[PDB]
């Protein structure tokens, strides 16, 4: 995460899906107003999302479902 | 007084591009973590050397930030110098220790 | 004024062996680089 | 160690090793002085015989 | 030196060259040759677009980093504006299809 | 711009020895790539390295204890990719040293690779060495007065191969050059 | 056999067994021979010894042969400096130079009788024509020189980018040519994400939303 991102390309399988999956979980956390999964120990928001994923609780199929359930909860209090 | 807090808190995680002229090889522009310092001239790590082959007798060396989140995480996980360790073009090591050490 | 222009210019068609057997100087570097790097 | 151990333990090793080798050769003393380039005495034979 | 922004070309819309006139620095082909071999799109298309001659980009890219949003709203650089009028002058129609 | 062709071509690697002296060892040439045909152990039918095998240093080592001198794999050249390569064609990736992922530009890593240390480049008897037996390859002979064999082909290679079966010196010998010592004999 | 004798140059008859025996060469005089009447010779034989040409090596032994001479003169060449390049990058440049393909009989399909065109679309059509029972055109091989090889591209901006700019703008305009941009350089004068790496992905999507 800080020096070495081996384990979260270990945990995805390819350093360029997860530089997209890091990029979608910071921007999700910086500007979305998210709330992260590890504590945050004077971190920015592009290395929590690593530490993230390199912790498996944050991949593509985890943000598609993630999204998926938020849309479902959105339009069922819209109702 | 208070800018340079703040200048010191918004660095902390930004990872910085050198790169040296000319650049023959994709190891010619490598990313790096900023220290502050003092002075007006950059200081660069011996083991990284070889792959820019510089020297310090007169050589300099330009830096560039990258600005969005996807160019920082680029620059984080394929452009760092402890991710380019081997060499692309035979797969040897390329920090190998020289001179002094 | 105008005056006659008649030399020959230089393209990319110079094979890569004839520019090393060649012993002049390019006229302007191929490589995007100045004359000091 | 990078084909045994993996990348981490590489970039600390290489760090470890960078700041004793400094150090030591900073401990030598090691100079260099004109009666270290000793000259053998058989020269002047050779190039009289040649 | 050192540069964060500054004064711009009148044609080409690009930052000047020189340290007496605050220019910024050059990226060259083999900077684009290296930045290709590692495989780093965005950061290529931020030094081609919004660092250069993205004129609405530049702006743009500006007040999102003052709101704390790293983000970027990319377009067409104005030198290849430039080079369709040039090329039209010559009596050549070329032209953005779709 | 893909993960595997499943194309059986592939092109055969031989350790790269001139004269008596070896100057590639077979280690080095097929060391990240990844096998065409199955390698069988030189003295029977048995598999020792199976099909589409990346080879790293661990099938290396095992290739060095059974003494294997010609191995055959995957090249770039001989893919049925159109428009790019597939990644078991191409191999390991020397910088990373895993496979190669998909949406590579290795063009331009083969361009810098090869033309970055171009700033460096400058602008009658066979004496054996190693007791082994020895191998005639294409040689037409013919029996001499003197009682040694002469040679009356051009195309006559002699190989020095020892008990295991590795070949450590290849000279070529002229045409109606004087043999000494005869085929199938030790020396 | 040797056939006529210093008629201008000394002719060398091959006869085949049962194939085209009027086969013949115009051998030099002075060149010095190696080769006699009572000699039966395979398909590349050395009838005079010298350097040899890449193209007779492609056109005579194959693909492979001509791949593996290349990269061990380039690698004799690197090897005296004591420098280490692996064999990959070598046959990723050679591969760009064996892109071309001559047509030696159009067959069934609608090629003409010696074009040369891509390897690629040659291979494709064939490919196509024999899962229908029909017959494939045959071909040769052609081996070209990096410079020749990279001036064939099929797009104007990315050969106005780097050749003559007049030539190519005058050849597209009069032809009417389309650019799709699809490559590198293409992308890179729009602005655009490269279609490699992390932009690779991106362009997918495009593709789906473009058939
Ligand atoms: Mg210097
Ligand atoms: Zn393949």
């Amino acid at each position: 995460a800080r020096v070495t991102v081996q384990d979260a390309v270990e945990k995805i399988g390819n350093r360029f899906d997860l530089v997209l999956v890091a990029a979608r979980r910071a921007r999700q956390m910086q500007v979305g107003g998210k709330d992260p999964l590890v504590p945050e120990e004077n971190d920015k928001t592009t290395v929590i999302a690593l530490r993230e994923i390199e912790e498996g609780l944050i991949n593509n199929q985890i943000l598609d479902v993630r999204e998926r359930q938020e849309q479902q909860e959105q339009e069922a209090a819209e109702l | 007084a208070v800018v340079w807090d703040i200048l010191d808190e918004v660095i902390r995680e930004h990872p910085v591009l050198l790169n040296r002229a000319p650049t023959l090889h994709r190891l010619g522009i490598q990313a790096f973590e900023p220290v502050l310092i003092e002075g007006k001239a950059i200081q660069l790590h011996p083991l990284v050397c070889a792959a820019y082959n510089a020297d310090f007798d007169g050589d300099q060396m330009a830096v560039h930030v990258p600005l969005t989140l996807e160019a920082q995480l680029e620059a984080r996980a394929l452009m760092m110098s402890t991710n380019n360790i081997l060499s692309p073009a035979n797969g040897e090591p390329i920090i190998v220790p020289s001179q002094d050490v | 004024e105008e005056i006659d222009t008649r030399e020959t210019q230089d393209s990319e068609t110079l094979d890569t062996a004839d520019a090393l057997e060649q012993k002049e100087m390019p006229e302007e570097l191929p490589l995007d680089a100045s004359w000091d790097t | 160690c990078y084909r045994i151990l993996g990348l981490k333990p590489t970039v600390i090793f290489a760090d470890q090793i960078m700041y004793t080798g400094f150090a030591y050769a900073a401990r030598s003393g090691a100079s260099v002085g004109i009666d270290d380039m000793v000259i053998p005495e058989k020269k002047h034979e050779i190039i009289s015989e040649a | 030196h050192a540069r964060s922004t500054g004064s711009y070309s009148l044609v080409t819309q690009q930052p000047l060259g020189g340290k007496a006139q605050f220019g910024g620095q050059r990226f060259g082909e083999m900077e684009v040759w290296a930045l290709e071999a590692y495989g780093a799109a965005y950061t290529l298309q931020e030094m081609l677009t919004v660092k250069s001659d993205d004129v609405n980009g530049r702006t743009k890219m500006y007040k999102n980093i003052v709101d704390g949003n790293h983000q970027m709203e990319p377009g067409m650089p104005e030198s290849f504006n430039v080079l369709l009028k040039e090329i039209r002058s010559l009596g050549i129609n070329i032209e953005l299809e779709d | 711009t893909e993960d595997d062709c499943g194309t059986h071509e592939g092109i055969m690697m031989t350790p790269v020895i001139e004269g008596g002296d070896v100057k590639e060892p077979l280690r080095d040439r097929v060391l990240g790539r990844v096998t065409a045909e199955d390698v069988l152990k030189p003295g029977t039918a048995d598999i020792l390295v199976p099909r589409n095998t990346l080879l790293h240093e661990q099938w290396c080592d095992l290739l060095e204890e059974n003494s294997v001198d010609a191995v055959k794999v995957r090249s770039v050249v001989s893919c049925d990719t159109d428009f790019g390569v597939c990644a078991h064609c191409y191999g390991r990736d020397l910088a990373r040293g895993h496979i190669i992922n998909k949406g590579e530009a290795i063009g331009v890593i083969a361009a810098q690779s090869i033309g970055e240390p171009g700033t460096q480049l400058t602008m009658s008897s066979i004496q054996v060495k190693n007791k082994g037996s020895i191998k005639l390859s294409n040689v037409k002979s013919v029996v001499n007065s003197s009682g040694k064999l002469v040679i009356t082909s051009r195309n006559t290679e002699l190989k020095l191969i020892d008990e295991f079966g590795r070949t450590k010196e290849s000279y070529k010998v002229p045409y109606g050059a004087v043999l000494a010592k005869g085929d199938g004999e030790q020396v | 056999s040797f056939g006529k004798e210093t008629k201008g140059k000394r002719r060398l008859v091959i006869t085949p067994v049962d194939g085209s025996d009027p086969y013949e060469e115009m051998i030099p005089k002075w060149r010095q021979l190696n080769v006699f009447e009572g000699e039966r010779v395979e398909r590349g034989d050395v009838i005079s010894d010298g350097p040899e040409a890449p193209h007779d090596i492609l056109r005579l032994r194959g693909v492979h042969a001509v791949t593996r001479y290349i990269v061990n003169e380039v690698q004799d060449v690197y090897r005296l400096q004591g420098v280490k390049i692996n064999d990959k990058h070598i046959e990723v440049i050679v591969r760009q130079m064996l892109r071309k393909a001559t047509i030696v009989n159009a067959g069934s399909s609608d090629f003409l009788e010696g074009e040369q065109v891509e390897y690629s679309r040659v291979k494709i059509a064939n490919r196509e024509l024999e899962a229908n029972g029909k017959v494939g055109a045959t071909y040769s091989r052609d081996l070209l020189g990096i410079t020749k090889a990279s001036l064939a591209t099929e797009s104007f901006i990315s050969a106005a980018s780097f050749q003559e700019t007049t030539r190519v703008l005058t050849e597209a305009a009069v032809a009417g040519k389309r650019d799709e941009l699809r490559g590198l350089k293409e992308n890179v004068i729009v602005g655009r994400l490269i279609p490699a790496g992390t932009g690779y992905a991106y362009h997918q999507d495009r593709m789906r939303r473009r058939a």
